């Protein structure tokens, strides 16, 4: 699991420098954020499913 | 732009003389108004409010082919619900463009207020990322350069 911890660092680091991007995106242009909430929801349901992986 | 400024000449021509048929109309009624208030009683009197409201039919034939001619931009001015219902209220109808422009500045600003505060809000947050975590500082600056682009929409006033 040791690449799994790996993983959900990264994701994490991930998930704060794409709502950093996302307060970017909306502070050029709120408009374009859709993808980018897609990108946060993505994140953060593979950080989830990760726990739940770690959960046995 | 040419011919907007030609139509714009041509309109304001239009609204000129729509202007001067409408004040013959009014003086046209306050005079049978008085004719009719002041009334003689004789037959001449008669035949002259007659004659002021075939004066007054004439000037609605000539203001309503106006209406319908092909050379016409009054089908070109566009005139919304609440400028005449606000005129209908006796209150003055410069401060329906003067409110509404305010109202165009006033959400300008409140956007502007937000626009700058996001800003603080995000080199806010990348200055304390950074801080916390150096490791982070190329993709934290690689997003600030991202979404701060150059200013091509920015630079007019």
């Amino acid at each position: 699991y040791q690449y799994k911890i790996q993983e959900l660092r990264k994701l994490l680091k991930s998930l704060l420098l794409n709502y950093l991007e996302l307060i970017g995106v909306l502070s050029i242009n709120p408009d374009m954020y859709e993808r980018k909430v897609e990108n946060i929801r993505t994140i953060l349901v593979n950080i989830h499913h990760l726990l739940n992986e770690y959960r046995p | 732009m040419n011919g907007n400024s030609t139509n714009n000449e041509q309109l304001q021509q239009e609204l000129a003389t729509t202007q001067d048929q409408v004040a013959s109309i009014i003086e046209s009624f306050v005079e049978l108004g008085v004719s009719i208030y002041d009334f003689p009683g004789t037959p001449e009197a008669t035949k002259g409010m007659i004659t002021n409201l075939q004066r007054n039919v004439d000037r609605l034939y000539k203001l309503n082919v106006r209406s319908n001619d092909p050379q016409s931009s009054l089908s070109k001015v566009d005139i919304p619900l609440e400028v005449v219902q606000y005129i209908e209220d006796g209150r003055n109808p410069d401060i329906y463009t003067r409110e509404f422009v305010e109202a165009i500045r006033r959400s300008n600003q409140y956007q502007r207020g937000k626009m700058h505060g996001l800003k603080q809000l995000r080199d806010s947050l990348a200055d304390k990322i950074v801080d916390e975590f150096p490791e982070l500082k190329e993709p934290v600056e690689d997003i600030i350069k991202r979404t701060s682009p150059i200013d091509n929409v920015s630079n007019t006033h």
